């Protein structure tokens, strides 16, 4: 298929690390905000 | 021949180097102000899209989130990861 | 930068990277967990012993989310979840 | 309105199902907090299908021990193959639904899953926080100016009658309570003790201050600092405290006759007369006690002017009104004095309180005499009845933002001026120039 | 020195004569106070020789029943004729010596004659009032306490502590009138839960403060800093008071205490040859000629070469001139920092000091150290001046949102703008350690 | 030199008044009794010329309280 | 020949009191009493002494000077109007 | 010549002299006890 380099695997490990962290943070914000809207329809 | 990405990740964990990579990355992004900027952006998107749906909100947040990481943090962490890959991976 | 032929052979054997079932994967930690002290995601246990006091109280990401509490219907006190069941047992 | 996962709700209709879910949530979460980094990575953050670590969020299957990654939809695939639609995120213990494609964020039992075992009891006897208190946000009314209180008490402890009641130990002797902490009068005695007898001579005041803010919750003081209201408040404490140390449960006190310092030296009586201009008859004669008089000052330059106005025959309008002969002509009303107090305390009405938060100071100077003669205001030739001015309280500023100063004529004839913690002397010529708010007059001669 | 009528003193040598005069003085004075107007005119104010009424003063003889006028010199004659030199003026009750030609004004014993037969105890046990208090002359913000309370109340470790009802469960006193930490629990009740937001807990808290200590200053000194030390010490005290009988397991000693370490060190073999550890609750740092916080901490962590300490290092067998360095042995979980802007009891440094929303502390700890990062979560600043002092508090809450607390006006405020404040106290919560 | 003759219709020791005094109640030099009972309360406290001279008090050595002359005996014992 | 007989018969008629109090009331309200009190305070300084006899004879004439015509006349007139009655 | 004029005058002087002598009595005595008791005012 295509070339797997030192640069490419490295960027793979970085993206994995970075996408996990984003998805953690967004998960924490979306839920926390869902809770506040269900709990307090007025705001 | 060849799923070396995962095997390379197993070694990084067992050798204790994934922890070092992963912990350096947060240190930086936290200090750099990134994690907070990503929080604001997630809130901003929840607002703009009148939604708290994860799948949809990640869909606009993640790609901006990725760009925001400094050329500094991005460079430095890759050097670190490469320096580790070379102790274990033979070339060409 | 440089193309990759594979993992060094001596590394492959040393770390057994050739190799769980595992639809049992996560449920199998429950034993070590039960004899494992509390752990934080980014508070290195070992650095914590060294630089902080052994008796130290810690709260990870203290402002991550809003205070989790509920209020007593009779006295009106705000109770932390870990305290509710005793408050309610008079 | 926000929704709930219909899928999770479906399974919570069966109580054994409900309890397995929570048991596992607690178990997953417990593991996340009780696993070493290398163990968490390899065993909660490694996809069953692609074996990548951190291929985005790795979910821990809620119905088996599979771990599914996000970035390749390996959990979504697990859920399609085998039917397991729920998963927990190994970075945060948050429960996700792969059919709603969202997290279950807003079910309290799941968020508070460590209480599953007492849940029925918990949601019965406790409640979620109110919108407005949830973050603990609220002001703390700071106690800046108490100069509306200092000032009054300098009158009270330069008042020859009160000094005499205090130095006579009459209260101290009989106070059951017996503590500056709780009893108001003990505070006043301590103020007397510190001032006249022998760290800072502030302690009595501080005790006095504190009883104030407790027994009057939350205000007095810090909404409205009427020096005058604080007068009424104090003299009333003294009366309550006196009535506590009675032998009986006897209604001679509070009226028709108390015998406490306040009622024996400060109380007089007004006589309201409702009279006809037709027949001379007096239909009503009420006689109400007073502890001070309040006088209107608009368009007036002199104290006696203000008194005259208080004494004038009022015209009265009641439409369907019953009188003997002349039921027609409006009823003439007059206030006059029926009994005088040993000390006449007078308030010039300077703080007009208007609609909503609105108010107005009346700064216009009123001429007041070193000796005041009250024959003209008493009820129906009356002898010269002369009082001597011994104290003044004047107020600089505005109804909400302004300052009180006290002035007292001490034994000898020499006037002093009290500004919080700054006692100074002052010429009588010069004290008569002040903008009087509260005048204090001691009986001196009666013919 | 000013002396008394000699004549009355002589008669007083006779303790039995004295008694007689005091008795007569009291008698007149009583008659004077208990006689109807007409009676008084005709019996005390009618001269026995001229028969006139109110011919000036009229003195009642202190030895016979004679009354003598002043105007016609008629008591004088009485005194010259038969030797009666004392007489009492019937208007006031005053006693006049006719040989001195002055009133006997300055003898406490005559003035206070109704305490005649208890005078010995009255001189023993009670004194004349001091010149200073003789007329009772004496005069008589809290924003420096509220500011600190707002930070405590927005502090996740304390909020948790209180909502955990740990103090409630053990306090023997059980009452905010008496108990200070009970006051705190009420603030937390009014603010986060149900009344049944008000000032009851605050009022109660203040009032405990003033009584408790000592009183002192006790409205003073307007030092947010010393109040913070006051609050936290109270907290620890009430933890001790609650037990059934050098470190501590209390809320304060497990979140705010760390340790400075003060080593003497060998230049050559880099070994502590002497080490003194000393706990802290806050760090106090000087901001003189400095621009940002790290430079303050840098200067605090500096090495000094001591000229007074020549010594043998055992470990490397050599003479050294040792080097002293202060540095942190143990970090607290919340690190509280004061910038010294105040000369101690009317001067104030106003330099802006730049402080981060994330502070790394690895460079100030002993033994290389990994990253140790705190999240800023609370500022107190002081506008105005000494005397004119207004403290304002700023706190970060869950969500990243900041809020400003200006004497009971509470308002949202940007992060960007808090970071511009002239910080006096800084409050930092532990966030990441690698 | 004026008409006095009918007026005489109506016609010494100061110590003589002592019994009459004990028959009599507290008097005031210029607060007329009639007027007091008419215009003031019957139980009203009164001090004449209350600023006439310094407050007459003494102070306890053993407690420090300020003491009105008539109060000093009851205090001690 | 005596004048104390007039006086005796004024005290008895209760007109001595009326006069005596009317006098005080007017002096009091004129500020007389107070000006006198000050005059005495003053002379005790400008003569550095507190001897009653001495202070009195520098004060008393001036005291009498200070009583205003208004009050002299009105009281004097009240005395006359009471003299007719009696004698 | 005891006229109404000289009599009225008599009586008024008496009242006025008695009162100057009362006040002066009241105030000298006062300042004496003060200077004695507090030799440093
Ligand atoms: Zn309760
Ligand atoms: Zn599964
Ligand atoms: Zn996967
Ligand atoms: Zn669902
Ligand atoms: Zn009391
Ligand atoms: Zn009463
Ligand atoms: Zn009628
Ligand atoms: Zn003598
Ligand atoms: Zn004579
Ligand atoms: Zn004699
Ligand atoms: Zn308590
Ligand atoms: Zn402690
Ligand atoms: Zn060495
Ligand atoms: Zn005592």
């Amino acid at each position: 298929e295509e070339t797997i380099t030192i640069d490419s695997i490295s960027n793979g490990i970085l993206n994995n690390l970075l996408t996990t962290l984003i998805q953690d943070i967004v998960a924490r914000e979306t839920t926390q905000q869902q809770l506040l809207k269900t709990r307090y329809p007025d705001l | 021949t060849a799923q070396l990405k995962s095997q390379i990740q197993q070694y990084l964990v067992e050798s204790g180097n994934y922890e070092l990579i992963s912990n350096e990355l947060k240190a930086r992004l936290l200090q750099e102000g990134w994690v907070d900027k990503v929080k604001d952006l997630t809130k901003s998107e929840m607002n703009i899209n009148e939604s708290t749906n994860f799948t949809q909100i990640l869909s606009t947040v993640e790609p901006k989130a990725l760009e925001m990481v400094s050329d500094s943090t991005r460079e430095t962490v890759l050097k670190q990861i490469r320096e580790f890959l070379e102790e274990i991976v033979d070339t060409q | 930068d440089a193309e990759i032929k594979g993992i060094k052979p001596k590394v492959i054997e040393e770390y057994s990277l050739s190799q769980g079932p595992s639809n049992d994967s996560w449920k199998s930690l429950m034993s070590s967990a039960k004899d494992t002290p509390l752990q934080y995601d980014h508070m290195n246990r070992e650095s914590l012993k060294k630089y902080f006091n052994p008796n130290a109280q810690l709260i990870e990401d203290p402002l991550d989310k809003p205070i989790q509490y509920r209020v007593c219907e009779k006295c009106g006190k705000p109770l932390a979840l870990t305290a509710i069941v005793d408050h309610l047992e008079n | 309105a926000m929704s709930i996962c219909p899928h999770i709700q479906q399974v919570f209709q069966n109580e054994k199902s409900k309890d397995g879910v929570l048991k596992t949530c607690n178990a997953a979460r417990y593991i996340l907090n009780h696993s070493v980094p290398k163990e968490k990575f390899l065993n909660t953050m490694k996809c069953g299908t692609c074996h990548e670590i951190n291929s985005g969020a790795t979910f821990m299957c809620l119905q088996c021990g599979f771990c599914g990654c996000w970035n390749h939809s390996h959990f979504l695939s697990h859920s399609k193959q085998i039917g397991h639609i729920f998963g927990i995120n190994s970075n945060n213990g948050l429960l996700f639904c792969f059919k709603c494609e969202d997290y279950i964020g807003n079910i309290d039992l799941i968020n508070d899953a460590i209480l599953a075992k007492y849940w029925d009891d918990v949601c019965t006897k406790t409640m979620v926080p109110s919108m407005e208190r949830r973050d603990g946000l609220s002001g703390l009314i700071n106690m800046g100016s108490t100069c509306f209180m200092s000032s009054i008490l300098q009158c009270l402890i330069h008042n020859p009658y009160f000094i005499r009641h205090s130095m006579s130990q009459i209260h101290s002797n009989n106070c059951k309570v017996r503590s500056p902490d709780k009893c108001f009068s003990c505070a006043l005695d301590k103020i007397v003790h510190e001032l006249y007898g022998a760290t800072n001579r502030q302690t009595g005041f501080i005790y006095l201050l504190t009883c104030a803010w407790k027994i009057n919750q939350n205000l007095a003081g810090y909404s409205q600092q009427d020096a005058h209201e604080f007068w009424q408040f104090i003299i009333n404490q003294i009366h309550q405290s006196y009535v506590l140390d009675l032998p009986n449960a006897k209604s001679r006190a509070n009226n028709k006759q108390c015998e406490c310092i306040v009622h024996t030296v400060f109380e007089g009586s007004l006589e309201s007369s409702i009279v006809c201009p037709g027949c001379q008859n007096n239909s009503k004669t009420t006689i109400d006690p007073f502890l001070d008089l309040s006088l209107d000052i608009k368009d007036k330059k002199k104290l006696y002017e203000c008194l005259d106005s208080f004494h004038k025959k009022e015209q009265l309008k009641d439409f369907n009104y019953h009188c003997e002969c002349n039921s027609t002509q409006d009823a003439i009303k007059q206030l006059g004095i029926h009994k005088l107090p040993s000390v006449l305390v007078l308030q010039l009405k300077r703080f007009e309180h208007l609609l909503n938060g609105s108010n107005r100071k009346l700064d216009d100077f009123i001429e007041f005499p070193t000796y005041l003669n009250m024959k003209n205001y008493c009820s129906t030739k009356v002898p010269d009845i002369i009082y001597e001015l011994i104290g003044i309280v004047s107020h600089k500023g505005t109804v909400n933002e302004g300052h009180y100063i006290a002035f007292c004529k001490i034994s000898g004839g020499q006037w002093f001026k009290f500004n919080d913690s700054m006692v100074s002397s002052i010429s009588q010529e010069e004290v008569l120039k002040e903008q009087a708010y509260l005048l204090f007059y001691t009986i001196r001669q009666v013919n």
